[PDB]
């Protein structure tokens, strides 16, 4: 009775061009390449599927990821049966890593597992910095992470004091000693240490996103020329010719051409 | 009443308008072919643009309309 | 060299009908024309090997073999520039 | 016949005091045009500038028949000069160039103490060499978490297009809110 | 052609997740409180303050800062 | 005021009637000098010739204030000129 509102000649022809896309990041695909029915278990969000496979990965649990889902499943029991997405979803993430990590168990602190270091993420949550489930938590459970602190009860907000953006504009005003947006602002308040990496790239090699993604991952191939537009009609042609070996100061010569000019640029070999 | 110039050509030529049109502070564009992809008057306004890869190289800068 | 399987091919314009790529690694097992030499519309012009596995590179139309850049036993990568035709 | 100008480039910190900067020249385009001689000095690339010499880089002179007009191309054979590895005068001299009591050529040797906005200078820009770094580096070290390889063959991606007018007379459901809350 | 730590045993403090030191916090002799915090560790989006288990005096230290650190690695120990 | 010489370098080699010589440019040195103009056109570093231009890589023009000096201006930057891998007209 009812149908989907939409172009499909146009959606196969948006198909066909991520099929090739997808292909400039493979380097980031999961393990997953069959639908799993025991996700009814695990009950672990598909956008952080991925993310956490990675994060695993860094870990060195890459091969054991399977190993971090029945955690994960076992986790979700131990704090009472919880919703997990973003950002529950973390801390049910974190939990089952670190868990993994250590042979530790759900007996590894019911009578038993003390002083053990549990994550950001995850004393956040029993603080309450997350929120209040439903059903709350085990005291005999929390007590053993958070000693020290006690739970905050009411929604965080409402005892956070606000932010003094005033002071955030003159910080950052006074490091970049320029103009200064209201999205730098809360960019900045957000993400703190991010967005101050963001800047120290940004000073050191300018606006990146206008690479293509496999020069943006794996730069230029001798004989290679590459087209970069950067505004209608404005675009940088640059050929890399050869590299050097690196002379005595670890550092190589590449022979570049850029838009009709001979140009030699020095960088250090790691 | 020239805010923007375009040169239909390439070569000696393009370049030595294109810096007098800077001198008078005026913004340049040039056309190049595709046997042009490299001659360096491509690289010496502040836009440019292909032709057309419809078109012969000897004929890309003769189509008045393109 | 002492062995030519150290040569850098240029790749392949792959918007370009003359340009034939190298679909796959493998090696040149024969060379089969030669530079500037007539061929019709799907002829055998080099034995490729993959996987101890032959096939034969044949060509897409009626041509005059313009470059190739191959001898036989030259190694060869996804995306080279094997031969030109007009 | 006309008239002629002529700057020299130095190596001179304009904001430190016009103290002669030293190092390596990694890098130097010079413009040309007509009515234009450069007489290169230290200025060119791979030269050692060296703490014991005068310290002129170029010395730049144009020509044409209105000082206006010579002015003119003082100002592009400046704004075209790119040398790295050193801070210049560049900035400073275009400034001289455009200021109106230079070109009136009523001024005196006060004229620079008495014109503190010539020194209203911007730290440089350099959007195309910071790309060659950028490339420079992924190439020989490579990518965080990307596996450390030849750039993989990659399919020739065929993008399709709409023009700008066609969008801009479609009514979607943002004209919709736009519209009706 | 790094000593690791006692589990089990004497109060050492094990590393518990592998990373990166991001600062160490307590000097090699110095007194210190239950809970206190140690020394601050960094993994991809994983951060475990390491805090005080006893209540004591500090030995040793195992770490600066920017180390590298493996699970099971000596970065403290305490009486 | 005095005197302007101009000629053009072609890809025309006079030992062969003139017959635009075609493919790549592996060497360059443009000179210049004072009272010398460069204009420069297919003469470059890397990129290569086609056929299907006028052959032109620089027009040269030179200017003193007698005929003589112009002219040993041109010799001078003719002399100093180095194009290599197409042949020239300078000769
Ligand atoms: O920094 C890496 C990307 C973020 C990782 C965590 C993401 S956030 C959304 C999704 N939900 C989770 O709890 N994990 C992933």
């Amino acid at each position: 009775p009812r149908h989907l509102r939409t172009d499909i000649e146009g959606m196969e022809s948006l198909s066909h061009y991520w099929s090739t896309v997808r292909t400039y990041y493979s380097d980031f695909e999961s393990d997953i390449k069959s639908p799993n029915t025991e996700i009814y278990q695990h009950e672990m969000p598909g956008g952080q599927y991925s993310n956490l496979s990675q994060q695993a990965k860094s870990l060195g649990l890459g091969e054991r990821f399977d190993e971090v889902k029945d955690m994960y499943r076992r986790v979700n029991f131990l704090f009472g049966d919880i919703v997990k997405v973003t950002p529950s979803s973390k801390v049910v993430g974190d939990m089952a890593l670190y868990m993994v990590q250590n042979d530790l168990d759900e007996q590894s602190v019911i009578t038993d597992g003390y002083k053990l270091d549990f994550p950001e993420s995850v004393v956040s949550f029993f603080k309450g910095e997350i929120g209040q489930p439903v059903n709350g938590f085990n005291k005999d459970l929390q007590a053993v992470i958070l000693k020290g602190q006690e739970a905050l009860t009411a929604r965080p907000g409402e005892y956070l004091e606000p932010v003094d953006f005033e002071k955030v504009r003159e910080l950052l005003e006074e490091e970049q000693q320029g103009p200064v947006t209201e999205q730098d602002i809360i960019s900045y308040v957000l993400y703190p240490k991010v967005y101050e990496q963001y800047i120290q790239t940004r000073n050191q090699y300018g606006n990146l996103s206008l690479l293509d993604t496999p020069t943006f991952f794996f730069g230029m191939r001798n004989g290679e020329t590459v087209e970069i537009e950067i505004d209608k009609g404005k675009r940088l042609i640059i050929k890399l010719e050869t590299i050097s070996e690196p002379d005595e100061n670890g550092n190589r010569t590449i022979y570049y051409a850029m838009n009709g000019q001979a140009r030699r640029i020095y960088i250090k070999d790691e | 009443q020239i805010k923007k110039l375009l040169v239909a050509n390439r070569g000696e030529i393009a370049i030595r308008i294109f810096e007098a049109a800077a001198e008078l502070d005026i913004s340049t564009v040039a056309i190049y072919s595709n046997e042009d992809k490299s001659s360096l008057h491509r690289y010496k306004a502040d836009e440019s643009y292909l032709v057309g890869s419809d078109l012969g190289p000897a004929e890309s800068y003769l189509n008045i309309e393109r | 060299n002492v062995h030519t399987n150290a040569n850098v091919k240029p790749k392949a314009d792959k918007s370009n009908p003359s340009h034939i790529g190298a679909q796959m690694p493998g090696s040149v097992t024969e060379v089969k024309v030669s530079v500037g030499e007539t061929v019709k519309a799907n002829q055998p012009l080099l034995i490729t090997e993959a996987m101890k596995m032959e096939t034969t590179i044949q060509a897409p139309f009626d041509g005059v073999i313009k470059q190739v850049t191959v001898n036989n036993g030259d190694t060869i990568a996804t995306g080279d520039l094997l031969i030109e035709i007009e | 016949l006309g008239y002629a100008i002529q700057c020299r480039i130095t190596t001179e910190d304009p904001l430190n005091d016009f103290m002669p900067d030293t190092g390596t020249i990694i890098a130097y385009r010079s413009s040309g045009g007509f009515g234009v001689r450069l007489d290169a000095g230290d200025g060119f690339q791979g030269a050692e500038i060296s703490p014991y010499y005068d310290s002129l880089l170029v010395k730049l002179s144009t020509h044409a028949i209105s000082f206006k007009q010579a002015e003119e191309k003082m100002v592009r054979s400046l704004r075209e000069m790119r040398i790295r590895g050193v801070k210049t005068n560049i900035p400073f001299l275009i400034n001289v160039m455009k200021n109106k009591k230079f070109t009136s050529g009523d001024y005196t040797t006060k004229f620079i103490e008495e014109t503190p906005e010539l020194f209203d200078i911007q730290p440089s820009l350099d959007r195309g060499t910071k790309t060659l770094e950028y490339i420079g580096n992924v190439t020989i070290n490579g990518f965080p978490n990307v596996e450390k390889r030849p750039k993989p063959d990659y399919e020739l991606a065929s993008i399709p297009t709409v023009s700008s007018s066609k969008i801009a007379s479609f009514s979607g459901t943002k004209q919709l809110l736009d519209e009706v809350g």
